[PDB]
């Protein structure tokens, strides 16, 4: 323990006497190739350090000035290979990822396709980093990638690992770009068939049920004889599921808006045996389901008022 | 499915004198020079958290004073320390602490609202710095700061809003950018950004209410998004933004009171990330601030927008409307 102490007791006194040199080379106004070595050190183990970032983006704008196309050129591709060993070590930090970003942004050519295969690379570590996602998207608008790409690469990713919320999410934002409207049915049925697929395929899937309460939102009866037939099959593929998970709160929920979906009126007696079943199943969520149930009672109820 | 599992003997009691000292002890370590990188926020942390305690005379505020005009910059931002460079976020946190005090002409404080207004994008974002990295955390970073300053009226308030709820998405929550997850982070962000700009009618509550109260785990602790470890930062997060919107009650009180209380290191005092993890400020604060919303009566209660007394906002006249 105390070669662990002191080791880190020295890194300090390595880490505090490099950021003291690159603070005291900064009032100075030494912008050179000193303090992009001091602060690969100290960016390396802590790349938080956003101030630290911003010194290299200065130090980098000078030698743009001070040295040839061919010098600066070298310096960047330089730079690209430091971000890589500073995201493999931590794939979270905002400044990382923005400095990243910086630098692209201000390149002539860069290889957005490169870029592209760097967050596919990242993606199959962390399906959930945010962070690349976003980078992605961004690469994906700096190079004008089409919404049926992203839309295809989304189908990969989904098939192949069940880390698919901000897979789906991709989809939830994709979709709507395919048909620009201030979804149409025949690409909701669809995306029904590929969710429910999800969902029986891994019912534990909270991801899927989230998306799929999103299509069912999503554009009563004008309930076409189809959608009409796809959603009561839903409904009775649930309640198979329901005998199989008595303890899977998603698919409970799921029945109850179905129903609503369909016909809120004739399902009433069924509504309300759901929410009992439901609300032993998943008691955390009690109160939130009380609140829901009051809400379609207050709707059947306008709905009766607008009898004969 | 992934949970923290809470051990028999983690405590169930507010260690409320435990947490003070070691608040009023911190700063006399290794990850303390580390984390100089943010240490504007820092203080924020432990003198919102101990004045949530009665306990703010125990630090010192002639010093911290003085380190905040020393770290306004000629541009007007604030910065985490001296040295280090401007940023919204050390702004927010800055005027926070004078406002604390009720000493904010301790700074310029119209070199601020121009710095925050500098700062805003054609589309109603607002980037952190001058570096130019855009963010909905940054969007509540300057109307927090101009709305306790009261010069909301400083920047394009339609445009931020535009831009704002741009980030919302399908689960009715929000991300960092138009396309962004949604992650609990953001939203509490973006809806403490719209009840400073009352506009809590534009979002679904009922939707984002439900994606926030599934946050809540079997051990009663709540995660940030789904598959995640649940822990006191994103138990404050959620808390804050479900209070706001109205639906504090779509959560099991009892359970994440008793997650937050098993955070606690009952021997050191302060509170953790998740149980017996080792100790810090920010989640000290997060854990007596997230306990205060839930009714614990030997704490002040706390605002869920600014994460900051109650009592501190009434004095200056800033107390946004809620949901409900
Ligand atoms: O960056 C943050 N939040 C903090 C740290 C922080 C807070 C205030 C500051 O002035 C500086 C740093 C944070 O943990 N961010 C989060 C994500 C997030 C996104 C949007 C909104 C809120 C959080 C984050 O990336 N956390 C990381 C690592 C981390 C953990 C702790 C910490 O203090 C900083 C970073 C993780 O969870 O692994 O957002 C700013 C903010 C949040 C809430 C209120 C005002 C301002
Ligand atoms: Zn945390």
């Amino acid at each position: 323990a105390e070669a662990k102490r002191l080791e880190r007791e020295q890194k300090l006194k390595l880490y505090q006497s490099a950021t003291q040199a690159v603070f005291q080379k900064r009032q100075a106004g030494e912008l050179d190739e000193s303090v992009l070595e001091l602060t690969s050190q100290i960016l390396g183990a802590n790349p938080d350090f956003a101030t630290l970032w911003n010194c290299r983006r200065e130090v980098l704008q000078h030698l743009e000035t001070e040295k040839s196309p061919e010098e600066s050129a070298a310096l960047v591709k330089a730079e690209l290979g430091f971000l890589e060993s500073c995201l493999r070590v931590n794939p979270k930090s905002y400044g990382t990822w923005h400095h990243r970003c910086w630098l692209l942004s201000r390149l002539p050519e860069p290889n957005w396709a490169r870029e592209l295969e760097l967050c596919a690379r990242f993606l199959e570590a962390d399906e959930r980093n945010f962070h690349c996602w976003d980078y992605r998207r961004f690469v994906a608008a700096q190079a004008a990638v089409a919404p049926a790409e992203e839309l295809a690469f989304t189908d990969s990713l989904i098939t192949r690992n069940f880390s698919n919320y901000s897979s789906w999410h991709y989809r939830s934002c994709l979709l709507p770009q395919l048909h620009p409207q201030p979804l149409p049915e025949n690409v909701l049925l669809k995306e029904l068939e590929l969710v429910q697929n999800a969902f029986f395929t891994d019912p534990n899937d909270q991801s899927a049920w989230f998306y799929h309460r999103w299509l069912l939102g999503a554009g009563r009866c004008e309930l076409s004889v189809e959608k009409s037939t796809v959603l009561q099959s839903e409904l009775e593929s649930c309640k198979e599921l329901q005998e199989l998970e008595p303890e899977n709160k998603w698919c409970l929920l799921t029945i109850i808006l179905l129903m609503r979906a369909l016909d809120p009126l004739l399902y009433e007696k069924e509504t309300l045996q759901y929410f009992s079943t439901l609300k032993a199943v998943d008691p955390m969520r009690a109160a939130y389901l009380d609140d829901l149930r009051s809400k379609f009672l207050l709707e059947n109820s306008v709905l009766k008022m607008e009898y004969a | 499915q992934k949970d923290v599992t809470i051990k028999s003997d983690a405590p169930d009691t507010l260690l409320l004198e435990k947490h003070a000292d070691y608040i009023a002890s911190y700063g006399s370590d290794y990850e303390y020079c580390m984390s100089e990188y943010l240490r504007m926020s820092g203080v924020y942390w432990g003198l919102t958290v101990m004045d949530l305690m009665g306990q703010l005379h125990r630090m010192n505020k002639e010093e911290i004073l003085v380190f905040i005009k020393s770290c306004q910059h000629e541009c007007g931002g604030v910065s985490a320390s001296i040295g280090h460079d401007p940023h919204l976020l050390y702004t927010l946190s800055a005027v926070q602490i004078l406002t604390l005090y009720d000493s904010i002409h301790v700074i310029n404080v119209d070199k601020v609202v121009a710095y925050v207004q500098s700062l805003q994008k054609e589309d109603g974002s607002f980037a952190g710095d001058i570096w130019g990295e855009i963010d909905t955390r940054f969007s509540f970073c300057a109307v927090a700061t101009l709305a306790l300053l009261g010069k909301l009226d400083a920047i394009n308030v339609e445009k931020a809003i535009e831009f704002v709820l741009s980030c919302m998405n399908f689960d009715g929550g929000f991300g960092c950018r138009p396309g962004s997850e949604s992650h609990a982070g953001q939203i509490y962000c973006c809806t403490g950004f719209l009840a400073i700009t009352s506009q809590l009618h534009q979002v679904n509550s009922d939707l984002l209410g439900w994606w926030l109260c599934e946050r809540q785990l079997p051990s009663g602790g709540l995660n940030g998004r789904p598959e995640k470890l649940p822990d006191v930062c994103y138990s404050w997060w959620v808390l804050a933004s479900l209070k706001i919107i109205g639906r504090l009650h779509w959560i099991d009180r009892e359970k994440l009171r008793s997650f937050i209380l098993a955070c606690q290191d009952e021997e050191t005092g302060g509170f953790a990330d998740r149980p017996g993890d080792m100790v810090d400020p920010f989640h000290t604060l997060f854990g007596i601030a997230g306990l205060s919303l839930l009714g614990e009566e030997q704490i002040k209660p706390v605002s869920p927008v600014f994460c900051m007394p109650e009592e501190v906002l009434q004095r200056v006249n800033v107390q946004p409307e809620l949901v409900s």
